[PDB]
């Protein structure tokens, strides 16, 4: 659906020369739910503005649908707007109508008969389990149940795209379930392009088919969820994980560790561990098999689509020769062990 | 007490009512237009000309300087040129609507700006035309403040009625001025206040009330 | 222009800036601890009174209801028992600060509103008296709202002694009555016009200069 | 004890209804110790904390700060004794007209000192904050950290011996957090300052807190040590608090599997305590060999609380009717307190 090719976007402000995205290429396969990670000022919200052109690339090219939309008529590109649906973080409806009205208005817009916009709206709103909270106003309404208008009325063009800003930037995690539960049932039962931009990987996590990570406007890693996770190329992306999996090595343990190997020492070590391997008793293994002792400072596990990770920080008491031989035989079995330093 | 009198200040409660509303009227036909013209021309917002903003922030600002009666009285020879007359209502609102207008736009600009952006941004990925914007949401938005600016432009007004007694505008100011400045006639003084307190109220009971209502 | 009357404009410029900022200083010195102690009566302040407030706030609601003309003119009896005169500089002073009170007080509260309660609450845990919470900590805070006040008091002023011009305070406001109104030259109402915008203007160029002043 | 709060119950009546902010809410904070108050948001912990400084009126209760009571006192006492009393808040609460200097000197101007000290008692105490570089910088230019360092010297200026901290590195970021806690930490150690503390988060009392007190709705559910609170919890909300602070999480897949109704080809999944004894203890690596069983390790964490270690880990037990249980009683032989969670 989304096919953005080497953009390029430098703001005019303050005197100074900021990259917002510097040569940005991005294909996102029709049907999927694609997810962009990165930090504040990464240029993200650049980016995805870039696709609906709520900002201008200096340059570069953006098609949708096979369309190439940076020279469009002004009003081409409403036409072509009416094919990309937006959400925000912040939920961007006009306190002034209801629940039913707010998502009538992309309709009201283009010029719809008044049945055929009671028909699309109200269907859209069951859709979203909103048919209950047809009068309310935004006054009274959630953060999700806003986002929830706020989604119906992306949908009300019925576009082949639907782009996330931030979307569940500030929500109940409860509620950030609820919400990417149902932009994901969605990618499942319309079709539904979806890309999004997230600073929070657990999103990315949930409902990412393929995910991007960007730094100084350049998205250094262009992968699955599976990949990513589980096998992260750049250090910045296994921080990401180092995020998502909660590893606290104790404050105690730094003072106490050591570069090499001093006499009784014994090694402390990051493994980690993916897919099969996670399921496996492989420390207990270990235990009978090379007479050693594992001591857990820290583990963690997790799936990222439909594939397990895993990583503990551990002590391992044993012999020269027993150590060195569970160790392998970790390796033998693809656990991946590093060895941090000595205890 | 007489009745040949207090039919005369019983005109006069007319008296301001007409200015006080006409000008009004007329005063947010143009203020209201040159509001929108600011806030969208503004550098963030939609058309952006900071050229023209300069220039019509500019006409607004050294109109809403002049103090009303120095205003008022410096009209005179365009009031008249424009009804015919200088004494009375008819000829008083002009200068009434050229008192509120530029001091309306930028409560118009103002009320505005405080619609969050973005529902400009969530608006244009919608396909939304600049007039759409406008009429589909931001004035819509905005209403609950325009409310208040109407109720705050009305009192002011009131006030500003009054100040053409003096200039012989011919309200219930002008009842005050002739028999308060010159006559006092202590029952009528006290008449013209407690009737002029009482339209500032009301005034301001009806917009401060149907804001409530606006509001979501 | 004729040279007598030259002279007599830079009486009005004079007797325009005596009112004007001799009204502010009293009104301030009246509006600025009525301010003060309509910020600390509200519900959950220093003082909470549910009903002083209350009366408090209404009497300055009627005070700031009364258009100013009518405050002058019905203020007549008041002035010349306090001055001994209804005429003039100082006699304009009188109703001229009473119209200002009001205006100063409620500003002066809701400058005080904008600084953020939990300061209070610092004050208060380091042994700090109520009367050294307001000097030592509100006051500073809201210096530049209170300027900004100032600022807008003032030039509210202006207009107010321009309009003390048809009841004889003097002034340049009492020069438009005279040759803009009783009988018209063009030249001196047009300096005269001139002259109030430039001293409005002045008066706003320099009170921004002050607020620009203080520390962010 | 430095500061005693006995029996302590407030009321509010804020609408129609009567909420209840506080209920018999006892605690000593002896000497030279550093005390946490945790809970939810709206447990009482605000209002606990001002209660000491009677920003709020106790309805009723005792209030006892260096032997000195204060809950009926005269309003001129109240001054001097908030001499002796120290606080900070979340939201900084600095003057924005005043130097960060100045900032710290207002409570010196609160009664009546002689500008010389003011410069010396300043000075100082913006050298031991680590701000003495910025003595002319406005707040406005100032990052979080340095706001609440100014706060803290600003607190610490009448040389006080209780400092109280309202949720005071709540709006600081994690790195910060960790060294205003350390700051507040070694004032504690060096000047042996008497610290009253409450938070939300755990890992602020688990960080510079010598004893604990868990309150829920107005209620004190468990008052014991630190040590003693993050080994062997009495309580489960306090497990709730503990098993958040080492961030411990068991992934929607698995709660979704997980059912307290034993099925068949299921095993065990377990959480399990560890307090200082079995802590390096290879309790698990030995049950693996002697009880020929298979420990699956779903997450796990060490830490140290009041200079104890202690840990947890959610696990589940692969092995024979017999040898599960087995392993598991030779593992509450040890020290290991051994919950089952269901079966898998
Ligand atoms: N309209 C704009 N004008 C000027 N600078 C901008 C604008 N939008 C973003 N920037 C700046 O350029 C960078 C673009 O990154 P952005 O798209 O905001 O990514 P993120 O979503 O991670 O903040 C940001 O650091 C921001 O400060
Ligand atoms: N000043 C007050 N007026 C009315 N109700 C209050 C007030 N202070 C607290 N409460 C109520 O009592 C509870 C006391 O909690 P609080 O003092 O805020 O501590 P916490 O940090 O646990 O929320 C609050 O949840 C609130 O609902």
């Amino acid at each position: 659906m989304i096919k953005l090719s080497n953009i390029t976007k430098v703001f005019h402000q303050g005197t100074r020369t900021i990259q917002a995205l510097n040569n940005v290429s991005l294909h996102v396969p029709a049907g999927q739910i694609y997810g962009v990670i990165g930090a504040s000022g990464a240029g993200k919200s650049t980016l995805i503005r870039c696709v609906n052109l709520l900002e201008r690339p200096t340059e570069g090219s953006v098609l949708v649908d096979g369309q190439e939309l940076t020279t469009l008529s002004e009003s081409e590109l409403t036409k072509a707007r009416r094919q990309i649906g937006m959400i925000f973080q912040h939920f961007n409806l006009l306190s002034s109508r209801t629940v039913f009205g707010n998502v009538a208005l992309p309709l009201e817009l283009d010029n719809t008969p008044k049945d055929e916009v009671k028909r699309r709206v109200t269907e859209l709103l069951s859709l979203v389990g909103l048919g209950d909270k047809h009068d309310s106003y935004p006054s009274n309404l959630s953060g999700g149940q806003k986002q929830r208008v706020a989604i119906a009325r992306a949908l009300a063009s019925n576009p082949k795209v639907l782009l996330c800003d931030q979307a569940t930037s500030a929500l109940d995690p409860a509620t950030t379930r609820s919400i990417l539960e149902l932009l994901k049932d969605i990618n499942r039962r319309l079709g539904l392009t979806i890309l999004l931009i997230t600073h929070e990987m657990d999103v990315v996590k949930r409902i990412c088919d393929c995910v991007a990570v960007i730094s100084n406007g350049e998205l250094i890693e262009q992968d699955t969820v599976s990949e990513v996770f589980s096998h992260p190329k750049t250090p910045l992306a296994q921080k990401f994980i180092q995020s998502t999996l909660h590893l606290d090595i104790p404050e105690d343990y730094q003072e106490r560790l050591q570069a090499e190997p001093f006499t009784d020492c014994v090694p402390m070590l990051r493994l980690e561990f993916t897919g099969q391997s996670v399921d496996a008793p492989l420390l207990s293994e270990t235990a009978r098999r090379f007479n050693v002792n594992n001591n857990i400072i820290s583990a963690q596990m997790d799936y990222a689509g439909g594939v397990k990770f895993g990583i503990m920080l551990t002590e391992m008491h044993g012999t020269q020769q027993d150590t060195q031989a569970a160790i392998a035989w970790l390796q033998e079995h693809h656990v991946k062990v590093e060895v941090l330093g000595y205890v | 007490m007489s009745e040949p009198m207090m039919w005369l200040l019983v005109r006069g409660v007319w008296e301001t009512l007409a200015m006080t509303f006409v000008s009004g009227f007329f005063g947010f036909v143009i203020g209201l237009p040159v509001g929108v013209l600011l806030y969208v021309t503004r550098p963030g917002q939609i058309i952006a000309n900071a050229k023209l903003y300069r220039t019509v922030s500019a006409i607004v600002n050294i109109f809403r300087s002049i103090p009303f009666i120095i205003l008022l009285v410096w009209m005179i020879p365009f009031t008249r040129v424009i009804v015919g007359t200088s004494i009375g209502l008819q000829a008083a609102i002009v200068p009434l609507t050229v008192g509120a207008a530029p001091f309306i736009a930028r409560m118009v600009e103002n009320a505005l700006l405080e619609i969050p952006t973005g529902l400009i941004e969530a608006s244009r990925a919608m396909g939304a035309t600049p007039m759409q914007i406008v009429r589909k949401v931001l004035l819509p938005e905005a209403l609950p403040g325009l409310v208040n600016a109407a109720t705050i432009t009305l009192i002011t007004l009131v006030g500003y009625s009054a100040m053409g007694g003096a200039v012989g505008a011919g309200g219930l100011g002008q009842i005050g001025y002739q028999y308060g400045y010159i006559g006092y006639n202590a029952t009528v003084m006290n008449t013209v206040l407690v009737l002029l307190v009482i339209l500032v109220y009301l005034i301001q009971f009806a917009g401060d009330r149907i804001v409530r209502a606006v509001t979501r």
